[PDB]
RNA sequence: UUGCGAUAACGAACGAGACCUUAACCUACUAAAUAGUGGUGCUAGCAUUUGCUGGUUAUCCACUUCUUAGAGGGACUAUCGGUUUCAAGCCGAUGGAAGUUUGAGGCAAUAACAGGUCUGUGAUGCCCUUAGACGUUCUGGGCCGCACGCGCGCUACACUGACGGAGCCAGCGAGUCUAACCUUGGCCGAGAGGUCUUGGUAAUCUUGUGAAACUCCGUCGUGCUGGGGAUAGAGCAUUGUAAUUAUUGCUCUUCAACGAGGAAUUCCUAGUAAGCGCAAGUCAUCAGCUUGCGUUGAUUACGUCCCUGCCCUUUGUACACACC
């Protein structure tokens, strides 16, 4: 009956949990989206564009909570891809490190994450206790 | 050449080995390069046992 | 003295490879069939098999 | 692809010549005693002759 | 100078694995004897070092490669000895092509 | 088309060029022990049923 | 006959399949019965599974190819041209999407239709090149029933694959508008087409 | 303490470790319940070590694996593996020989792989190709 | 968070910023057509000119086609961010200057032309008619340039 | 060549023809009424509100859907 | 040429095999804070009433299943049927971690070739030059120069697909004071990258190399299109004494052919082909390259001499620098 967020579906649980900061509206969204691609390796800005930077935070806060600590570097790795260099063949590119680094100190203000002396951020107190409300709505809704 | 292979070769048989091989080339008074095996005893070409018992 | 041991086990092969080909010419007309390197602490000792070592 | 050659045969041959009332016409034990009254250098090249030797028991009833 | 836990390591790296398994085991042997308590000997992954040339000198013939393998094994045994009857039965015989490092540490 | 199918008694051995081309020796399920020999083009095996649109056709291709 | 609480809790269309094994979750493996025979041990129903996926060896054998299920050896003919090498979850997401639109469509079990594919779209006479060289003659044999299997997978994926390349129409809906037409026999599907051309070149190359 | 085995699944990479203990039911994969495997065609994978012999025989039992290593197919073979060995191995030390020996023929009697390892390996690339068989395209000309 | 209906009040093929901007695609898709408009250049502007990205191009209003050029022509007053332009630290007067659809050949002759008239060795490698990015001529290009 | 608005003449028979419709999609929208599949889309996710259709798969990239009852 | 068998031969040797390495098994041994697992000495969180966690090994104890690597065991086609001259063998079934030489390599005889390399060496004979040098070094250019023919490739022609978001998982390496290597974290920047620190001479830190294809949900909708990214313009960085003939990366723009390819031709039989990317090599910088490595994982045959190449036997020969 105590929910965890391992009990609910990661799709699931970051639709709802970015739906969640959006319509809370406290997150400091930085000023420059729009303009903004999320990796050198992509071609287009995020497709949605009115969001997707609550959406990303539901991401980082959900990836605070599995892991121990996460760093911005290690967020980069996490969510580069492919890029395609045109004729020469794929690589593997790091995500743009000035998004994922205002996510974090986005997500730090609201209180969510925190210094966490082994590294970068790990989840709070509050922030654990956040995450787990909105899995118990989830299951439930 | 043949005095100084055979000289080798039965002096390695008879100081104890299983087999012994002395291969020569070059040239020596004629331009064109040939090489002959002076061969007595016992050799083992394949395997790991070359480099187990042979000394090359 | 600070270095990794897949460098310095390669260095310590190597310097073993250097004295090889050194003590090939430097020892040919004495009878060297190798060199053998203790890496013991506070000396290093080199032990030369030459056949005649009366006058190595 | 399962043809075994003259040493197999010959060792195979050599052990049924002389040691009939003894090993028998179960693998394990012709394995078994393959260590004392044969030096082979190998694993496998022990169990090749004592499995040979087996089929030329079975062979031989 | 009286029988006092140094909290002492002794790690083996060598190419060779006879060799070196003789010395851990002798390292094994000795402090089995003294009854010194010891982790024993902890065999760290091989280093496996691979050099890949094209087989001839020039650029003629098939492409032909060589993997030229060199093989570190590696162990470390863990002590807590009485540090001079102890360091005077270890290095005495110290044995060439394994090299010993000897290892204090203040916990 | 009167179609029969009929049962595999005997492999009797590749032919064609290539030897893509196994031929067999085979009895008719209805009517058995009518037994002919025909030729296969794909991998077949014993006691394979297979069928044949012709009843008057014996194999002529071998060795 | 019971649904089972536990701690992690399943949920009940998975456990009504405690009860019987089907494809995904829907279509049962019974009442597949092959109303052609000489198929039979080389269609491969009669052994239920859940997922077209198995990682298992077929092809170390002459004949293990013909015990792989014959949902799993359709989704095997996707899987290629290059682009497509790899990827299985790809094929078997068209299989399950495929499966549903036979359903949908002639509302029968689509199981057994894509069998009443394969026992229609086997090309029963081929052909061969008898004689070495490119000036030849073709000699008419029957065909291995494990081969029927064989080209029938072939000829009804290839026609998907074809059928699916350059438009709008899904290779779930291509596949499954091939392996209906198939199973009625129409001439309107490529694997029908293609067999009755293998079939009318041994009519006259006996 | 409690009746306890471990046992572990493998793939090609893959080791799915198990800690199968007594317990409620619970069926969890390194945090989080087997309903969330991702991918989610292949759920029914790990499945069917549950509902081959039925739900019933595992509700006493609570199993925690953890799998690493491999990929996304190839820990989900290692997952159904880890548990169908773990209950197997649980109904060898506590439950009877009879009852093991009805779990060993339904399992084997469906599917090798969730008891026995398959032993089909990487074979090694060879040089003149990018393959372990195939060969550079040669010219002749 | 969810999907929304429309409505088809709709106009074809349409002049605008001199290039017949088509209907019937949609409006960072058929702003394409412009020459010095790309599909990044597109998606910043029709979001900086408040326009809903799937209008489709021709239910657009006239007032909002006004917009959406008036961004183009003029990018600086308006936080596009100085480096998302063609020309930046122009050639001759220092400014940023995103060029548009007849103006990006002009000012390509004008880059291609100041170039030779130095004599410098891409504008001639550019008079000449073979690559001038340092590529190898020898295998490619052997159909046409 | 394909509808990508949608005007009342196309709409009064979205409603009209998609009833005796067996199999619906994306691509069968497409290729039977002659709208986009940007439009089919759109009239997939409103035609399983009005009912009138009921979902069967529901993925991304291929949808199947079928008349109610 | 592996044996069986026939036998004027009998009994052997080198090569094949055995051998060595690597991969697959070991809930059997030897253990380990440079690997984990389990309690909890001991905490401390979140939802709760036990689920998910985070933390300390003389600020715990225990165990080795998982991992490692010592020493061992295992498979010998075992067993049973079918066929064979009841041989050597082969096939099927069952068991088994494994029944294709268990997979794959390393080694590999006798004889050679006018195969390549004098431009790998302080390997070397002979010849050429030796100061106005063919030595060495310095500055700049060239190898990359472009009507074109050919080879290996890389990127595609798209809906089994591109994009955006989200899920998110490997394995083989390498790495600095015998000096500037692999770089975590924080901060600044769209990005490239910059700066302040850190850990690591490495089962310890980079690094769980959070790799890519893949999966799900959206946007596109058969349009050379949002496929393709060639060419080309403008700006910002990095390396380097030095970037021009763009070193490379980055952001905007330009958006070429290409609608699956005549004649022909290459590779390939199971974790193999193919798709996917990662590390290493050269490296200050530069990978569409190679050597490996793992992820995803099919079709088709278990045959034949039809094409090509090779081998053996018979026949022919006026050939033995041996059809050059
Ligand atoms: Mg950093
Ligand atoms: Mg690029
Ligand atoms: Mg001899
Ligand atoms: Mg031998
Ligand atoms: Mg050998
Ligand atoms: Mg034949
Ligand atoms: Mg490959
Ligand atoms: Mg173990
Ligand atoms: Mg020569
Ligand atoms: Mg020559
Ligand atoms: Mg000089
Ligand atoms: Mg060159
Ligand atoms: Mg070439
Ligand atoms: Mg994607
Ligand atoms: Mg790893
Ligand atoms: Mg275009
Ligand atoms: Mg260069
Ligand atoms: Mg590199």
């Amino acid at each position: 009956p105590g929910v965890s967020v391992r009990d609910v579906a990661a799709q699931d649980f970051i639709n709802a949990y970015a739906s969640f900061l959006q319509r809370q509206g406290k997150l400091e969204v930085p000023g420059y989206v729009d303009i903004v691609k999320t990796s050198s390796g992509n071609e287009m800005p995020p497709q949605d564009a009115e969001g997707w930077f609550y959406k990303r935070a539901a991401s980082v806060a959900r990836h605070i909570y599995m892991r121990k600590q996460v760093g911005v570097g290690k967020l980069n790795k996490l969510y580069g891809g492919a890029k395609s260099r045109g004729v020469r063949p794929y690589k593997h590119i790091d995500a743009s490190g000035s998004i994922n680094r205002k996510v974090l100190q986005a997500l730090e203000k609201i209180g969510i994450v925190e210094i966490s002396p082994k590294g970068g951020r790990r989840i709070s107190e509050n922030g654990q206790r956040d995450l787990d409300r909105i899995a118990a709505q989830t299951l439930e809704e | 050449i043949r005095r100084a292979a055979y000289g080798v070769v039965r002096y390695v048989m008879e100081s104890g080995a299983k087999g012994c091989e002395v291969v020569v080339s070059g040239k020596l008074r004629a331009a064109r390069a040939k090489a002959m095996k002076f061969a007595d005893g016992f050799l083992i070409h394949s395997g790991q046992p070359v480099n187990d018992f042979i000394d090359t | 003295a600070l270095i990794s041991k897949k460098r310095k086990l390669v260095a310590d092969g190597v310097f073993y490879a250097e004295l090889n080909e050194f003590f090939t010419r430097e020892l040919a007309e004495e009878g060297y069939s190798g060199v053998e390197v203790r890496v013991t602490p506070t000396k290093t000792e080199v032990i030369i098999r030459a056949t005649r070592t009366q006058d190595v | 692809g399962r043809v075994r050659t003259k040493t197999v045969k010959r060792a195979s041959k050599a052990l049924i010549e002389r040691y009939y009332p003894k090993l028998t016409l179960d693998f394990q034990t012709n394995k078994r005693l393959c260590d004392e009254i044969a030096t082979i250098q190998s694993k496998r090249l022990r169990n090749k002759i004592a499995g040979y030797t087996t089929h030329l028991m079975k062979r031989i009833q | 100078q009286q029988q006092q836990i140094i909290k002492i390591r002794i790690t083996l790296t060598s190419t060779k694995v006879k060799q070196l398994e003789n010395v851990s085991s002798n390292i094994v042997k000795n402090a089995e004897q003294h009854n010194l308590v010891k982790k024993g000997p902890v065999r760290l992954p091989t280093k496996v070092l691979k050099i890949s040339t094209r087989k001839t000198p020039n650029g003629e013939g098939s492409k032909t490669w060589e993997t030229y393998e060199m093989r570190i094994h590696k162990r470390y045994i863990d002590l807590e000895a009485p540090v001079q009857i102890v360091k005077r039965i270890t290095q005495i015989t110290i044995e060439p092509g394994v090299d010993v490092e000897v290892v204090v540490a203040s916990n | 088309t009167p179609v029969t199918l009929a049962k595999v008694i005997k492999v009797l051995g590749r032919t064609g060029s290539r030897g893509g081309v196994t031929q067999v020796r085979v009895e008719f399920l209805e009517d058995t022990s009518r037994t002919i020999v025909r030729n296969v083009k794909g991998p077949v095996r014993e006691n394979d049923i297979l069928v044949l649109m012709e009843s008057e056709r014996e194999a002529r291709r071998l060795r | 006959f019971t649904p089972v609480v536990l701690a992690t809790p399943i949920p009940e269309e998975v456990q009504q399949a405690q009860t019987e094994i089907k494809l995904f979750n829907k279509w049962s493996f019974e009442e597949v019965e092959v109303k052609d025979a000489s198929l039979v041990d080389y269609v491969q129903v009669r052994q239920p599974i859940f997922v077209a996926h198995t990682a298992g060896r077929y092809a170390n054998k002459r004949f293990r190819k013909a015990q792989c299920p014959i949902i799993e050896r359709l989704t095997n003919s996707l899987m290629m041209n290059g682009r497509n090498n790899g990827k299985k979850l790809k094929a078997v997401r068209i299989i399950k999407h495929t499966l549903d639109i036979i359903n949908v469509l002639t509302d029968q079990n689509p199981i057994q239709v894509v069998v009443d594919a394969i026992t229609n779209t086997g090309p029963r006479e081929d052909t061969t090149r008898v004689g070495g060289g490119g000036a030849a003659r073709r000699q008419a044999v029957d065909v291995s029933p494990l081969r029927r299997v064989n080209q029938a997978i072939a000829l009804l994926t290839i026609g998907a694959r074809e059928a699916a390349f350059r438009n709008i129409k899904t290779i779930a809906e291509t596949l499954a508008e091939e392996l209906i037409n198939a199973a009625k026999g129409s001439s309107t599907s490529y694997a029908i087409k293609k067999k009755d051309e293998l079939e009318r070149v041994a009519k006259s190359n006996r | 303490a409690v009746p306890s085995v471990q046992t572990f699944g493998k793939k090609k990479s893959a080791t799915a470790v198990a800690h199968v203990k007594a317990g409620k039911g619970l069926i969890k994969v390194n945090g989080s319940p087997i309903t969330l495997v991702e991918p989610e065609i292949l759920r029914f994978k790990v499945y069917e070590p549950l509902l081959l012999v039925g739900l019933d025989k595992f509700s006493n039992i609570d199993i925690r694996v953890r799998v690493t290593g491999g990929g996304h197919v190839s820990q989900v073979y290692a997952i159904r593996q880890a548990i169908a060995k773990g209950l197997v191995a649980y109904h060898q030390k506590y439950v009877d020989e009879q009852s093991k020996n009805e779990l060993k023929k339904a399992f084997t009697s469906y599917d090798r792989t969730l008891l026995i390892a398959d032993s089909r390996r990487p074979e090694p690339k060879k040089f003149g190709g990018k393959g372990a068989r195939s060969r550079f395209q040669k010219s002749y000309r | 968070s969810l999907v929304v209906q429309e409505q088809g009040s709709f106009q074809h093929i349409l002049r605008l910023l001199n290039t017949n901007v088509d209907g019937n695609i949609k409006i960072v898709y058929a702003l394409t057509t412009i020459k010095g408009v790309g599909r990044r250049y597109s998606n910043l502007v029709c979001k900086k000119a408040d326009v809903d990205l799937h209008k489709r191009a021709g239910e657009l209003t006239q007032e909002e086609l006004e917009r959406i050029v008036q961004i183009m022509q003029n990018p600086t007053h308006y936080k596009i961010p100085a480096w998302f332009l063609n020309r930046q630290n122009d050639i001759t007067d220092g400014k940023d200057y995103h060029t548009l659809a007849n103006n990006v050949e002009s000012k390509l002759r004008d880059d291609l032309e100041r170039l030779k008239k130095i004599r410098a060795h891409r504008g001639i490698r550019h008079f000449w008619g073979l690559r001038v990015r340092g590529q190898h001529t020898k295998t490619t290009g052997r159909r046409r340039a | 060549q394909h509808a990508v608005i949608l005007d009342q003449e196309k709409y009064d028979r979205i409603l009209k023809e998609v009833p005796t419709y067996r199999y619906v999609s994306v691509s069968v929208l497409v290729d039977r009424l002659k709208i986009g599949g940007s439009l089919a889309r759109i009239a997939l996710r409103h035609l399983e509100k009005e009912g009138i259709i009921k979902p069967i798969s529901k993925h991304s990239k291929q949808a199947i859907y079928t008349r109610a009852t």
